[PDB]
């Protein structure tokens, strides 16, 4: 019934947690805007 | 990964390496979803057509790695397999439909700056992020080129590779291959008219296809590297196992036994 | 001002009493001393209890002081490193109940000939054990049982002839295993277990290559890239692997990883791989 690790998942220690963005995650974020 | 770049440290903490004990070789990639559950492609463990059939005792799981071949001191963690669960309706005979498998670590793994779990898509996140044009990200230690035929350059990287790929609309996906596609898979890559390149490759299977929610800032694993024809070939797209569609079977085994 | 040198950096103190012809500890050294160097002195006998104070002592260096009797008395709950190498110990000191926080223990180059029953019983939270240079002939079943967190184990340059089939049981984190320069001729059934060993040194041994040297035969094959040859410190034995260093009867041109079991039992169990060809090509 259990695994352990969620609610904390998807948040990188060396990044989100330190409020730091990796070199290319913006590429992904700009993709959520209509490109025409 | 073809036409990708070297990953930054701890950039893909959930990255898992499926290691074969004997001979010692990297088979596939995989992802961490909890302190004791790993998710990879089914054909990485079972593929009758190529008499491939790996049992728990034949593998090891290296977690929190960057370099493809250097043992990394107090960075990576090596875990053994307690149990393998391949989707009971995995179609190896034709198109690798439902190319998925869960692995249960023998003992829980502690997280670190290098080891962390990725989130699985929910009802709204899947519906929100899985749109053509939206970019995902694939990571892996797989080949850097089609290695089965003479080609210039090295075969596999020395460091984990990363590449960002646009999600392709089914119609385009379907007519780019003679292989039969199902709702349980999706394709991604740049189109002939987009200029940029990039795609997964052999050895990359199991690797995760992740996207970051613009809402909560968390990374979700939308797919699993499954197959493709060649690597980064014009008019051709990589195909990934649709994780969300198979959510009910994952939930069912993950939560099946007490603890 | 004492007899030693007192230094620092952060909230740590470091006292150096090396080569000062001491026969006991120079009394009243900073109470906040964390590191203590009593190397090359004349401590034929020493009492741990004599360190009871200095409750912030983490590293203790009693090497090269020709110690033959260590009196394990008091406790050093914060002592982590302990160097007793290059001395005259003939029996291994029972440090379990005394140094709970110990993680590194070097009793290299002494006069140990065997190990007690519950030798390490107690120091379960240990990471490195150095016993290189003694004259051990055989090891106790469960010698490492108390130390599941062990990462490095050095048993090089001893008079070992045979290892306990289940020596390596547990030890999930073990990555370096030094057994070079012994008197080993064969490896037990499943000695290395399922665990992956990044750095192993097995050279300088008289390996008897027969039909029960097959397990170790394939193991060398699989872990060919993990077998190295010890040269010395600072080298970082991460420079060019060398599985050929393990030779039959220690005989040069007779690498164990290339010995056909000719007329040996079961034609498919030990060293039954090497079925396909591979053509790898990685970079810098
Ligand atoms: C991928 O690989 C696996 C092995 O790598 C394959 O499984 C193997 O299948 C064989 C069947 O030919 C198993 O044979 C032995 O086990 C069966 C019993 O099966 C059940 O119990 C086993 C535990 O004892 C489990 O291991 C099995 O998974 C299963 O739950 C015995 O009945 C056999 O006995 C036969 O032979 C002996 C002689 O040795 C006779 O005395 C008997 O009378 C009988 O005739 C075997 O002992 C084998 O154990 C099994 N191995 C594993 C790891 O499961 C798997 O099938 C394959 N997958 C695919 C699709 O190919
Ligand atoms: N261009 C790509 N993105 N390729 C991804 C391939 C990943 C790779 N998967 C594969 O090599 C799988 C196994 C069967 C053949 N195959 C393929 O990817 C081929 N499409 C052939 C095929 C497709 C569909 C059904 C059967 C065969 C793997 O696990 C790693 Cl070794
Ligand atoms: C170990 O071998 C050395 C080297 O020949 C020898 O001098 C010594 O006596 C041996 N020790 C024991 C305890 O047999």
């Amino acid at each position: 019934t259990f695994g352990s690790g969620e609610a904390d998942c998807g948040l990188r220690p060396l990044f989100e947690k330190k409020s730091l963005e990796d070199k290319t995650e913006r590429e992904l974020l700009e993709s959520y805007i209509d490109g025409r | 990964i073809v036409e990708g770049s070297d990953a930054e440290i701890g950039m893909s903490p959930w990255q898992v390496m499926l290691f074969r004990k004997s001979p010692q070789e990297l088979l596939c990639g995989a992802s961490l979803i909890s302190d004791r559950w790993v998710l990879t492609a089914a054909h990485c463990l079972l593929y009758p057509p190529w008499d491939k059939n790996f049992t728990e005792n034949d593998l090891l799981v290296r977690i929190g790695k960057h370099s493809r071949t250097r043992y990394e001191r107090n960075i990576e963690k090596i875990s053994m397999l307690e149990k393998i669960y391949i989707h009971p309706r995995y179609n190896w005979r034709e198109n690798l439909d439902r190319d998925i498998a869960l692995m249960k670590l023998k003992k829980p793994v502690a997280f670190s700056d290098y080891i962390h779990p990725v989130c699985l898509p929910d009802r709204e996140t899947a519906a929100s992020l899985l749109q053509a044009g939206y970019k995902g990200r694939v990571t892996g230690w797989g080949n850097l080129k089609e290695t089965w035929t003479a080609n210039v350059g090295k075969g596999q990287p020395s460091v984990l590779q990363v590449v960002n790929l646009p999600i392709v609309e089914r119609p385009v996906c379907k007519d780019s291959t003679r292989i039969r596609i199902t709702d349980n898979m999706f394709c991604a890559g740049y189109k002939p008219d987009e200029g940029k390149r990039g795609d997964a490759c052999e050895g990359d299977s199991g690797g995760p296809f992740v996207m970051k929610s613009p809402f909560n800032n968390r990374w979700y694993q939308m797919g699993i590297v499954s197959w493709g024809e060649g690597c980064d070939r014009d008019g051709k797209y990589g195909f990934y196992t649709h994780v969300f569609r198979l959510k009910k079977w994952i939930q069912k085994v993950i939560d099946q036994f007490g603890e | 001002h004492p007899i030693c040198e007192v230094s620092k950096v952060a909230s740590h103190l470091e006292v150096n009493c090396d080569k000062r012809n001491l026969t006991a500890l120079p009394p009243d050294l900073p109470k906040d001393t964390t590191i203590l160097h009593l190397s090359e002195n004349l401590l034929y006998t020493f009492s741990l209890a004599t360190l009871m104070p200095y409750t912030r002592l983490t590293q203790l260096n009693l090497d090269r002081a020709e110690l033959t009797k260590l009196q394990v008395d008091g406790t050093l709950p914060v002592l982590g490193t302990l160097d007793l190498s290059h001395n005259q110990l003939q029996s291994l000191p029972l440090l379990g109940q005394t140094l709970p926080a110990l993680t590194v223990l070097d009793v290299s180059f002494n006069r140990l000939t065997s190990l007690p029953l519950g030798a390490l019983r107690g120091l379960g939270e240990l990471q490195e054990l150095y016993l290189k240079g003694n004259e051990l002939k055989t090891l106790p079943p469960g010698l490492l049982t108390p130390t599941p967190k062990l990462e490095k184990l050095s048993l090089a340059n001893n008079n070992l002839t045979e290892l306990p089939a289940g020596l390596l049981n547990g030890l999930e984190n073990l990555d370096t295993l030094l057994l070079q320069e012994n008197s080993l001729y064969t490896i037990p059934k499943g000695f290395f277990g399922s665990h992956l060993l990044p750095f192993a040194f097995l050279h300088g041994n008289p390996w008897l290559c027969n039909c029960e040297i097959l397990y170790f035969r394939r193991w060398l094959q699989d872990n060919a890239e993990n077998v190295y040859v010890w040269k010395q410190g600072v080298d970082v034995k991460a420079m060019t692997s060398n599985v050929a260093s393990v030779q039959c009867d220690n005989s040069d041109k007779f690498p164990v990883y290339k010995y056909p079991g000719k007329g040996c039992p079961t034609l498919g169990d030990e060293g039954d791989t090497d079925l396909y060809d591979y053509y790898p090509e990685e970079d810098t």
